[PDB]
């Protein structure tokens, strides 16, 4: 639903995060495979080994289309509506594990942006990761 | 919760470290901002209508340091979270009646708070520990419910 | 997001319910405050006994909204815009709290309707009451 | 899982009642029709694409059979939940890698089933007694990832 001052906050620690994305998106990805095991079946064609190269090439693309829906906050569900046939209706992807990543996200964006990561940021961030996952599981809902 | 002895490693190099004056209302107070329907437990407190209010309100920097105690006496008794954690689970459970998924909430922001002080010595293989005993002691407090 | 297939159901299966929606809300009511004892913190002032007039009273007013999402399923954020500031803005209410609730309006709907409760209907029904509860915390998120 | 004389009473004379031949299979079905990611892990199985498809398939009503075995088991030993799931726990954890809350997921759809087959009969107090054995056994099943 999202605020005026949620969509500043999103768009502030996203311009930071710059062109670096991708190398973030790879990250929070490992983090969760590390943190989150269960999550590893979904890939079991992907190495998913520290200095993967399938990871870091994954990372960039779930970077990208976090961006497209920065970008598009005030359309999100056409922006990511591909995206959304993609996770909820062909992959079949636990809802669960969306909730999982967003948080990885966030422990990576609080260890790279220890200025922009402060308390009203931290919570339209979450909250922008609670929209996005709730457009990539609406096939389900 | 088992842990190897490189999570071990891991986890205790890493709290020692840790500003157990400051995290400890950090972690409350994010914890409140980010999800506000946990502020019906400590509308007590005070002033916490705007993120600032509730940053800088003594009772909640003051109570997030008694958490943080629990926390540090956890990671002492890995090997028995549930009896260290039994009187604190009757308290959460039977008195307060707090569901158990915000247990959850509380380890993971306190996770977001250990990777914003840390920055990059906060690697993924140091956070898969801290998950696995932040799921530990949510596990041991639910257990008056179970 | 529901279906032409989702509305469908769920129109078939509310009709049937009929003048005894009122009755269904009480008893879905009376069943979570029963089984999710955790839920009761937010009605300190009820009396929350079986035959609680509270309990009916409210019963009814939970029926009442849930028949108009249905009757304006394609517009249920502005219909229930008001409960979302409500729920999600006043009375802070744990967002757990609306699959508890949304679980035992299943139960009691399966205890009254056997002939009507068949699987695609179980889905659609679950569908709309997890609209409906994406709806009533959107302050939130 | 504790459990008072009057639950155990509720929830043993109802399942008594229960058509094991059918129920196992009503349950596993709507899990696969309701929450669709699950089906996942049953792709083998076969025609799962509409709901008709599902609650016709041999091999779900013949698997849904084997799981509440599972269950018809803890029903007996309620005071010894893990020991009696400690296989299964380290099957669907470490072998699957089931999220477990799709255990609780199930054990509501059983829950559904329960009410649906009984009516009348499955009243707010049986379902309460119910509800606890289901998170018994989900709390059990899960134990291999604590
Ligand atoms: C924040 C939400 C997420 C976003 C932004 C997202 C986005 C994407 C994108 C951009 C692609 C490539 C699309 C294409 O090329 O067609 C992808 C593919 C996929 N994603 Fe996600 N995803 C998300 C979460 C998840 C989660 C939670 C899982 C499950 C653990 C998941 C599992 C996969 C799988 C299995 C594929 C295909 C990968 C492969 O087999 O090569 N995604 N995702
Ligand atoms: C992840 C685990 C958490 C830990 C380690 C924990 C730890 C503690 C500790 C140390 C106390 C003080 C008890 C004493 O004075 O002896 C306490 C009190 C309290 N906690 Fe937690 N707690 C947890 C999560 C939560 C959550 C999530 C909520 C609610 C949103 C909550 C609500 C309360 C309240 C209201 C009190 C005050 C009780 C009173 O003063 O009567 N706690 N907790
Ligand atoms: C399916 C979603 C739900 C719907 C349809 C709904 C609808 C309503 C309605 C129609 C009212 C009266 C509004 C008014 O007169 O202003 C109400 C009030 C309220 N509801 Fe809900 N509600 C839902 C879920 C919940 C849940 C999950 C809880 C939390 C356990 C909750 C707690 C309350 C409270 C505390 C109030 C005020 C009651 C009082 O103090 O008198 N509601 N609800
Ligand atoms: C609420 C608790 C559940 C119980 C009581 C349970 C019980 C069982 C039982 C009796 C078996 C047979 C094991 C054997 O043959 O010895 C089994 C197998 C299986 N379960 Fe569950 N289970 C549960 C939930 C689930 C869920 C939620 C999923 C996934 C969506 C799942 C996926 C599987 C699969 C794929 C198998 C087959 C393993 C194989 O044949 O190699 N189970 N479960």
């Amino acid at each position: 639903v999202l605020s005026p001052a949620d969509k500043t906050n999103v768009k502030a620690a996203w311009g930071k995060v710059g062109a670096h994305a991708g190398e973030y998106g790879a990250e929070a990805l490992e983090r969760m495979f590390l943190s989150f095991p269960t999550t590893k079946t979904y890939f079991p064609h992907f190495d998913l080994s520290h200095g993967s190269a399938q990871v870091k090439g994954h990372g960039k693309k779930v970077a990208d289309a976090l961006t497209n829906a920065v970008a598009h906050v005030d359309d999100m569900p056409n922006a990511l509506s591909a995206l959304s046939d993609l996770h909820a209706h062909k992959l079949r992807v636990d809802p669960v594990n969306f909730k999982l990543l967003s948080h990885c996200l966030l422990v990576t964006l609080a260890a790279h942006l220890p200025a922009e990561f402060t308390p009203a940021v931290h919570a339209s961030l979450d909250k922008f990761l609670a929209s996005v996952s709730t457009v990539l599981t609406s096939k389900y809902r | 919760v088992h842990l190897t002895p490189e999570e071990k490693s891991a986890v205790t190099a890493l709290w020692g470290k840790v500003n157990v004056d400051e995290v400890g209302g950090e972690a409350l107070g994010r914890l409140l901002v980010v999800y506000p329907w946990t502020q019906r437990f400590f509308e007590s407190f005070g002033d916490l209508s705007t993120p600032d209010a509730v940053m800088g309100n003594p009772k909640v920097k003051a109570h997030g340091k008694k958490v943080l105690g629990a926390f540090s006496d956890g990671l002492a008794h890995l090997d028995n979270l549930k009896g260290t954690f039994a009187t604190l689970s009757e308290l959460h459970c039977d008195k307060l009646h707090v569901d158990p998924e915000n247990f959850r909430l509380l380890g993971n922001v306190l996770v977001c708070v250990l990777a914003h002080h840390f920055g990059k010595e906060f690697t993924p293989p140091v956070q898969a520990a801290y998950q696995k005993v932040v799921a530990g002691v949510a596990n041991a407090l639910a257990h008056k419910y179970h």
